[PDB]
RNA sequence: AAUAGGGUGAAGCCAGAGGAAACUCUGGUGGAGGCUCGUAGCGGUUCUGACGUGCAAAUCGAUCGUCGAAUUUGGGUAUAGG
RNA sequence: AGUGGGGAAAGGUUCCAUGUCAACAGCAGUUGGACAUGGGUUAGUCGAUCCUAAGAGAUGGGGAAGCUCCGUUUCAACGUGCUUGAUUUUUCAGGCCAACCAUCGAAAGGGAAUCCGGUUAAAAUUCCGGAACUUGGAUAUGGAUUCUUCACGGCAACGUAACUGAAUGUGGAGACGUCGGCGUGAGCCCUGGGAGGAGUUAUCUUUUCUUCUUAACAGCUUAUCACCCUGGAAUUGGUUUAUCCGGAGAUGGGGUCUUAUGGCUGGAAGAGCGCGGUAAUUUUGCCGCGUCCGGUGCGCUUACGACGGUCCUUGAAAAUCCACAGGAAGGAAUAGUUUUCAUGCCAAGUCGUACUCAUAACCGCAGCAGGUCUCCAAGGUUAACAGCCUCUAGUUGAUAGAAUAAUGUAGAUAAGGGAAGUCGGCAAAAUAGAUCCGUAACUUCGGGAUAAGGAUUGGCUCUAAGGAUCGGUAACGAUCAACUUAGAACUGGUACGGACAAGGGGAAUCUGACUGUCUAAUUAAAACAUAGCAUUG
RNA sequence: GGGUAAACGGCGGGAGUAACUAUGACUCUCUUAAGGUAGCCAAAUGCCUCGUCAUCUAAUUAGUGACGCGCAUGAAUGGAUUAACGAGAUUCCCACUGUCCCUAUCUACUAUCUAGCGAAACCACAGCCAAGGGAACGGGCUUGGCAGAAUCAGCGGGGAAAGAAGACCCUGUUGAGCUUGACUCUAGUUUGACAUUGUGAAAAGACGUUUUUUUACUUAUUCAAUGAAGCGGAGCUGGAGGUCAAACUCCACGUUCUAGCAUUAAGCC
RNA sequence: AUAACUGGCUUGUGGCAGUCAAGCGUUCAUAGCGACAUUGCUUUUUGAUUCUUCGAUGUCGGCUCUUCCUAUCAUACCGAAGCAGAAUUCGGUAAGCGUUGGAUUGUUCACCCACUAAUAGGGAACGUGAGCUGGGUUUAGACCGUCGUGAGACAGGUUAGUUU
RNA sequence: CUUGGAUUUACUGAAGACUAACUACUGCGAAAGCAUUUACCAAGGACGUUUUCAUUAAUCAAGAACGAAAGUUAGGGGAUC
């Protein structure tokens, strides 16, 4: 059954710290503990070791990433920006 | 009165940094012939957690140009760098994430990290998780590059100064609240002894310029002159203004 | 180096039911938490109890707080009188 | 979870035997941690010694009038280098290199190697008896290797008694948090048969208690995980208590490896233990027989394993040992190796070692109800390592006698009333376990909540349900086995969580969000901290 | 002279005015840096004060809800709330009871008596009252009452009982902790001159020397890296610039799908 | 040599009692009252003073307990009346005998509820802390308001604070 | 605001918005709405059809998707109004 209506993973915090602080924690903790697709072997086996470190249990490859998600929006933009500036320079 | 906590920090007795578990200093390679004239290739062996640091570090192996020997390097890992990746460092390095290039070889708008202030100091700028340096423009006649620092400041640096392409990994730490005194305890347990912080107004007059009184209050302006002496600089030192910031800056 | 025995039952997982759909509901499983009752431990509320030329230059009895962490603790080491 | 058996710190002879009682043991004393005289501490394997930790600290140096301060990744011409081909001429000759490294810093971190039985008045992993191991060195014999010079086998994972390998480089071990359930082993607990001994016996108990044990080390063997070969998958399958795995090759079939742990044998019955006999004023005994075969588990403790969770926390270093890459050099034919194969030989220095470890061996002026780190841990009841009773072991120590006024201290009970007492319900009483039922306002939706508030509970005799292993619609038969749950009848002075153990609750206001912290020895709070928020450089 | 309050802080008076009265939406005037906004309240902040009304009780200086010209509430000197939590302060209620009416009875250990052992505080001398006077509250002195050894258990009237050269107050030309726009200084820091300190150029100044501004050199001096490894210049190779004399400019000059390897030079003269 | 208790002197102030008699009392100064004045007493108020105590006399109230005073609330006996009875009022001898239970407050005091014959007032070092208690006051912790630039102040409020 | 030269002139640059003129009794979309270039993604009405199914339909309590502007939360930006 649906055990909690809205607190979700932050049910471990009970009634403490305030609802806004627990709700802000819930957004990032779900991402923190989620399984991600490996871009190397194609399996959903990427988990966080520590902040900025993401390991694949299958192919044993570690990639540097965000604090709570594998990739941040700024890093994604840089790849396109660095991709773009690369060919505009090599041509 | 008495020597205040501000003053006691500088003697460095109980206030030295806690460095037993740290994984080595994060630096670029020394400028050598290979990086001055061409490039050198290394391989990422590990991406590791450094206690006291929000950003992960990369251990990268290079051949020694002059004798049969391996060299391990401790870099600040940019986001997207992975174990087994080849890292190219030098003047001829391609414009890819993780490569170490001089700032003169990067076009306008390149995002770069662990940037040197002076040529060959192995990195000073944009080193924390989620931070980076933007290249604003070039001054090829003067061999100077203009960059945008994480704080918003703009700075002219030598075009021979190096930097690492990409954004420092581990970004977004501060988005999640700490929620607990204990999380702060564990945070500073591997940094230094700066937590918890007793308020100056909660002390007696011997302890702090803010102490004493039959109510807790400061009693004089908390904005202190830059020319004040040690023991007086508690509060907002040389503040150009105070109060809630409204509008833009 | 040390920390009985219980209670509660977070994510994740399995199975079933309802609905036109969007979605919703149920039974298990699991074993989270500066969570909880409560020993050892650590502390020290009250009796303004005992004692108050004491067993003791701070103790004794009962009653109490807390008891998996900002926990308790041995040894080593550092900080020295404006 | 000891008033048991040991240790670390600290003490220093308090240890043991003999003698002794003036003082001391707040009474006593024939007794003593007292007094006197002697005796007593045995190591290649246990520690120290060595390593590095936080840190301490010499040195070319830079300060300071100077005592000295600063620096140790230290602005330095910093080896009391190393290996060969040998030479003895105690001379040579070359070739490799010098990034790092003075030194101190742990009797709980790291670390070469020992067990069992016996023995004293007092020592023992140190002595005796037997059986091993490590390191360093020497070196002989056998084996292995070589005419294809530096071994063979296996498709492979890899196997073996061996089975060249310089400089240099690289890798591994040392070497690491915490929690959760699960699995295995060991010790303990429980239990059947049998062979001895003890107990009880008015009656009975195929009975009540007790002995039946097996070290280090050596050989063979033994495993979760992991890995290899084959094969090619949807009707997706395999699979954990916990849902993860498979065209990056699952399921199926067959193999390989680690030896944690168990098994058999050697050690080793010759020992130890239990009975029985016999010599003898006896040192010390000597002999006979036995010492066997099973079962069980959400048991307790502990070790290990495979997993899973957790962090803005990711949980030492060094000495030391091994391996690999490399291909220098040296090697054959009637001949060079190598002590990483077996056997054989020699040696292992120095200091500590008695005893106490506490209601009398330490610190508190003392034999002081205080303080002072840690290991082992039986039966019953129980959720329980709580409380209560008991076995082994250890104590029976604390001046004593006679009485039992008042007032005390500690503990009880009390008719009717029920806070009228008092600043104030202070103190005390009341509640309390477990099963079932029932549970409001409010709420940050997590809680509030054991809300509130009801019912039940013994003993005895039964019944039902929940399994394992064998054997071919086996939906069955056989053999074995742990305690949980549920129901029924009967029964009593209506008792029954029968001792023990064990929340009182509700409606609000003020205040601090919370967990946390401080005035050691009159204030624990609303004070401090805290996450969150903002400002400043 | 400008900015700044989540810096320290601050956040008003006096008159009149509505067809009963009363009040005053409204008006005038003085004045400030601004005149307290949203909220909240006899609150841990309100003197007056036990404020007034309501509720709670038989009865309430308590509690709670209201009211608000609030001595002297009020917005990160944070305002108002607020589930949960609290050995925090407070009121009421149910249960409960020796807290009480109003005391009684019981037990152990004392006390008690004995054998042994055996302190300390304190002590001018001492120790019965009433009055008087008196340093204005006497054990002693005056006048009276009276007055008989030795004692035991209790007791808390008195000994202005003991404990400590009053800690409150005042004085002292005695201090100390703390503060500041006290007096007098001071580490630090900042600003100028001179010295360290040399070699040139251009342009403005004043009598071949000189003041000022800028900017040139490198060797003094300062910062940094390294196991002081590739610096500066020239040249050999190519490529582009279409050359025209003639080789004149610029560029490069061994490494980029892959977690391999690179060490102790081959070759040539 | 000097304040903050008690005590002593004083008695303004507080409390109590007289003398006179303008008026009130249906007429009637004096049953019962009594203006303007004026004489006293007491030490249960508070001042004034500074004599004793600063090598310390334990500094609120309550609880408990004894005793004393009388300026008598009740009870005994009586005199007076604007005393018909009933009730009530004034006065005498009288302290023999009693003078309560509660809500709020730390309170003395105050104020209500209720009973009662009555719910009189006082003293005893403002009786009584080696009798207790410790709510208040009055050390050190903490909060608020006003004041102060500040350290801090406040017969302003609040909470916690060893009784030999 | 301006002799510290404001305003005005030329060049370069940095920001965020917006998409003029073409633009209409014209288009598309369920509505709210939608206007620079280009490419990709899936969607749609109408038309044409001698293609196909064969009543599968209409409107609809309950129940759902979307919904200008203003407003709210957290980041980022904050030129102009
Ligand atoms: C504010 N002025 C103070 C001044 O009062 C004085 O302080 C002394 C201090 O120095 C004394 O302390 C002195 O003596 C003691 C001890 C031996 O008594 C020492 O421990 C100490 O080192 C020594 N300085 C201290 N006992 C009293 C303070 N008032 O000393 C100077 C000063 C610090 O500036
Ligand atoms: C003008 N004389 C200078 C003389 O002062 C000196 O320079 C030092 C220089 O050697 C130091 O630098 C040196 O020392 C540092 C050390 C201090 O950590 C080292 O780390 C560094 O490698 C080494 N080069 C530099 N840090 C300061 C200069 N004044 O040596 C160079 C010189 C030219 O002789
Ligand atoms: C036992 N409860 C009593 C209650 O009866 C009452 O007592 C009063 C008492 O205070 C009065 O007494 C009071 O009032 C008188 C005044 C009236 O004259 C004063 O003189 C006196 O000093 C004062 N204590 C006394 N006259 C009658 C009792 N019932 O009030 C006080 C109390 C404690 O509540
Ligand atoms: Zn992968």
């Amino acid at each position: 059954t649906k055990r909690t209506k809205k607190v979700g993973i932050t049910g471990k915090f009970g009634v403490r710290y305030g609802s806004s602080l627990r709700r802000q924690t819930k957004k990032l903790e779900v991402q923190q503990h989620a399984k991600y697709d490996c871009s190397f072997c194609g399996k959903r086996t990427v988990q966080r070791g520590a902040t900025g470190i993401w390991n694949c249990k299958s192919c044993k490859k570690t990639v540097a990433g965000g604090a709570y998600t594998v990739s941040t929006a700024a890093a994604a933009t840089v790849r396109s920006t660095i991709r773009r500036l690369r060919e505009l320079a090599e041509a | 009165g008495r020597v205040i906590r501000n003053q006691r920090k500088g003697a460095g007795s109980i206030f030295t940094s806690h460095t037993r578990l740290r994984k080595g200093a994060a630096k670029l390679r020394t400028l050598d012939y290979a990086e001055r004239h061409g490039y050198i290739r290394g391989v990422v062996k590990q991406i590791i957690h450094d206690p006291g640091r929000g950003a992960p570090l990369a251990k990268v192996a290079f051949r020694d140009p002059y004798k049969y020997k391996l060299r391990e390097e401790t870099f600040i890992a940019n986001e997207g760098v992975y174990t087994g990746q080849f890292i190219y460092a030098g003047k001829k390095a391609s414009l890819n994430v993780g490569n170490i290039l001089p700032l003169g070889a990067c076009p306008e708008g390149t995002i770069v990290s662990n940037v040197e202030e002076k040529v060959g100091d192995r990195g000073a700028l944009g080193r924390t998780s989620g931070n980076y340096v933007i290249i604003i423009g070039h001054n090829p006649d003067e061999n100077k590059t203009r960059v945008k620092l994480p704080s918003g400041a703009k700075k002219i640096i030598s075009s021979d100064a190096r930097g690492v392409i990409g954004v420092v990994a581990g970004g977004g730490r501060i988005d999640k609240p700490l929620l607990k005194a204990g999380r702060a305890f564990h945070k500073y347990k591997v940094k230094r002894n700066s937590w918890p912080k007793t308020r100056g107004v909660a002390m007696n007059p011997v302890d702090h310029p803010h102490g004493g009184g039959n109510h807790q209050h400061i009693g004089k302006a908390s904005t202190i002159s830059r020319g004040a002496v040690s023991g007086q600089k508690a509060g907002l030192i040389a503040a150009r203004r105070t109060g809630l910031l409204r509008g833009t800056q």
